């Protein structure tokens, strides 16, 4: 036995779906994908890596992609790159931007009142 | 509903009748286990660009082999993180109480570690607030020095023994985790009581709440209808009360580890990734810098500071 | 204005307050038309139909079960008001140190190194504006931790020594501005031999060419 939990993009672009099978077999369920969280089927797994959307568990999201498919994948933690470490050589910047970001925060609920 | 009536048809019809406590149920655990990734999301992904080891780990007298992984373990765990890792079901599931895996795997978050000590020994902070932009380590510890009112000057004149004592320091960090088995305790305890009450969720199946019999099976082939209703009815009641306990406790529990997530995330931000002037909050003495370590369930900073010693007594003025 | 324009998700934890509470009173309104056991959800066709010593005992059950259902959304309701003070309480943190002066925290008041910011008016919260410096276009340099002259070491006031590829110079460390190494811009402590990684390099003193 396990949870059945239904994949999907959102309906204004794709009715397409793929079910997860949480903590089940894929021989006992009966595109298949067996994960540690259970086993997906219906999206196609691939070996490329992309930016978490749709999670799943275990290092594994699920995402709409290019015809059109859902599709499987390890997420990325971040962009490789590599931090040059010489003991004689120092980085100086010569040039600046201005950055402007956002930041929203909640201040206050609803008041309500209830007659018992 | 498995918790409550397991497999029997009457009581799964009768369950019905109580409204829409099981749906509650499920919205406050969903909403719970989501959090819990998002936890783990603002401590330690605080960098978009995962960075690689140095190919060493001796930098102008400084050994930091206890704080990067080593290599010749299948983990590729620091010695440090090896030692935490080491000292911190179907029962339950078969109840229908279940486990779900994190979004982030270990491996995972060691990447998230490696990359963020890979950026403070070669680039200093300054990875932290743009680009990376290299400096050598002891030239990096000369701003540092400064950044605590002490002239530069001091630093490299006692290259040696500032060295010396902090290679000391470090070592002494594997003995003192290693023989203080109390020391992970934090994280013990929240293991433990996440534990208990999973497991007093299953005991409390076997009470009867008034009824004549805690099985349901063994009262509706016993007793008739009217009668087996009363017992049913007390049954449901009593294993539906249970599940509100349990989740209750569990949004309380969730309150507290969310403000614990929340600071370990500040001082990622505040101690590794920069120089704090706040007054023992990177430690006691004088803040020079810090370094993440991955745990079981949370996180270990190690503090490096600067304590004065050996002082004397001198005449002074106000002025000349 | 083009990126919350474009990205409408920006505002979620805003709308998620108003969806958790509009949700909260659906639910305490749709429980009074369960039975909890009683023949009727209707309180008066149990009186109606029932005699006085059968009747109450089925409102009863009418009673428990809405009163555990109004007892259940305060415990939610105060849960979740924990939640928004804390976000209040550091929304006014950040309105004091960020808005109000200027923050040394590292990530506090947004990403870079803080200048300034900016409070807006929104929903059932607050939006800040972090206006943020952030370095660029870096170049690598030679350095030195200090210069050696006439048996002395030199090291600089406020800034690092930098080495275009032969001349040596010294500048701030935040942006690229070269200057010559002299006597009101360096200070002297100790000897050349104490000293791993000095450079030999002529000092300028700006009063003997005047004398
Ligand atoms: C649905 O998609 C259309 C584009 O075809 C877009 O204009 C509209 O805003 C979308 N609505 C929602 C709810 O996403
Ligand atoms: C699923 O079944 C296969 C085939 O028997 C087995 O090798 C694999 O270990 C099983 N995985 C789980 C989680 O049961
Ligand atoms: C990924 O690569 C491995 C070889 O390392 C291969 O066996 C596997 O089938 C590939 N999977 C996909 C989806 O391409
Ligand atoms: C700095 O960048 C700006 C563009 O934002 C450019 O116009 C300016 O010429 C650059 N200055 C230098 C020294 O590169
Ligand atoms: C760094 O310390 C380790 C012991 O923890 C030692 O084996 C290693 O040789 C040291 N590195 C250097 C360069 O001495
Ligand atoms: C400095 O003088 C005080 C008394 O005024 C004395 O208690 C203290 O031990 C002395 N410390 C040193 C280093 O002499
Ligand atoms: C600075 O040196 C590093 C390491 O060799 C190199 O990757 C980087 O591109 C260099 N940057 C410039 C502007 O030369
Ligand atoms: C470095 O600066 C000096 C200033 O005297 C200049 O003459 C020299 O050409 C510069 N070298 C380079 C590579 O720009
Ligand atoms: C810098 O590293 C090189 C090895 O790549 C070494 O020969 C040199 O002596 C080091 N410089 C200092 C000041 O230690
Ligand atoms: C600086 O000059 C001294 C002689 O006074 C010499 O011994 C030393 O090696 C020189 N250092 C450098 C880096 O040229």
């Amino acid at each position: 036995f396990g949870g059945v939990s239904v994949i999907t993009p959102g309906t204004n672009t794709s009715n397409q779906v793929a079910v997860l099978y949480q903590g089940v077999n894929c021989t006992e369920v009966p595109n298949v994908f067996q994960t540690r969280a259970g086993c997906l089927i219906g999206a196609e797994y691939v070996n490329n890596s992309y930016e978490c959307d749709i999670p799943i568990g275990a290092g594994i999201c699920a995402s709409y992609q290019t015809s059109q498919s859902i599709i499987a994948y390890t997420m990325s933690l971040g962009a490789e790159n590599s931090v040059a470490c010489s003991n004689n050589s120092i980085a100086i910047p010569t040039n600046f931007t201005i950055s402007v970001t956002t930041e929203i925060l909640p201040v206050s609920m609803t008041k309500t009142s209830v007659d018992c | 509903t498995m918790y409550i009536c397991g497999d029997s048809t009457e009581c799964s019809n009768l369950l019905l009748q109580y409204g829409s406590f099981c749906t509650q149920l499920k919205r406050a655990l969903t909403g719970i286990a989501v959090e819990q990734d998002k936890n783990t999301q603002e401590v330690f992904a605080q960098v978009k660009q995962i960075y690689k080891t140095p190919p060493i780990k001796y930098f102008g007298g400084f050994n930091f082999s206890q704080i990067l992984p080593d290599p010749s373990k299948p983990s590729k765990r620091s010695p440090i993180e090896d030692l935490l890792f080491n000292k911190v079901i179907c029962a339950q599931k078969f109840k229908g109480l279940t486990v779900l895996p994190p979004l982030l795997t270990d491996e995972m978050i060691a990447q998230y570690t490696s990359a963020l000590l890979a950026g403070t020994i070669c680039s200093g902070w300054t990875f932290g607030a743009g680009p990376a932009l290299q400096i050598p380590f002891p030239m990096q510890m000369a701003y540092r020095f400064n950044g605590i009112g002490v002239t530069q000057n001091v630093l490299y004149e006692n290259q040696k023994l500032i060295a010396n004592q902090f290679n000391s320091a470090i070592g002494k960090i594997q003995d003192s985790l290693s023989s203080t088995p109390s020391a992970l305790g934090k994280l013990q305890d929240v293991v433990n009581h996440n534990a208990q009450a999973l497991n007093t969720l299953v005991k409390q199946l076997s009470s009867k709440f008034g009824a004549i019999s805690s099985v349901l099976n063994d009262i509706f082939s016993r007793l008739d209808k009217p009668e087996a209703e009363v017992q049913i009815d007390r049954l449901i009641t009593g294993r539906l009360q249970s599940l509100q306990t349990y989740v209750t406790q569990q949004l309380i529990r969730a309150a507290e580890i969310r403000a614990s997530a929340n600071l370990a995330a500040t001082k990622m931000s505040e101690c590794v990734l920069g120089q704090s002037k706040r007054v023992d909050f990177c430690g006691k003495g004088y803040h020079l810098m810090s370094f993440p370590q991955s745990a079981p369930h949370g996180v270990v900073f190690l503090h490096v500071t600067y304590v004065p010693a050996q002082e004397k007594n001198f005449t002074t003025a106000p002025a000349i | 204005q083009d990126s919350l324009s474009s990205t409408p998700s920006a505002l979620g934890k805003l709308q998620d307050v108003v969806n958790h509470n509009a949700q909260a009173l659906n639910t305490l309104v749709k429980q009074l038309s369960s039975k909890f056991g009683a023949i009727s959800s209707v309180l008066n066709d149990i009186f109606s139909r029932l005699d006085k010593p059968e009747a109450e005992v089925q409102i009863d059950r009418l009673i428990t079960g809405r009163l555990q259902s109004l007892q259940t959304y305060v415990t939610q309701q105060l849960i979740r008001a924990a939640e928004i003070r804390a976000s209040a309480n550091l929304a006014a943190t950040k309105m004091s140190e960020c808005v109000l002066g200027q923050s040394k925290r590292v990530d506090f008041c947004g990403k870079g190194y803080h200048l300034m910011s900016f409070p807006q008016s929104a929903p059932h919260g607050v939006v800040f504006l972090h206006v943020t410096y952030v370095p660029a276009q870096e170049k690598n340099f030679t350095t030195a931790p200090a210069i050696c002259h006439d048996g002395k070491a030199h090291f600089p006031r406020e800034g690092v020594f930098v080495s275009n590829g032969t001349h040596w110079f010294v500048t701030q460390r935040n942006f690229y501005e070269p200057q010559i190494i002299t006597t009101d811009n360096t200070f002297v402590s100790g000897n050349c031999d104490v000293v791993i990684g000095i450079v030999n390099n002529t000092v300028y003193d700006p009063l003997q060419p005047e004398l």
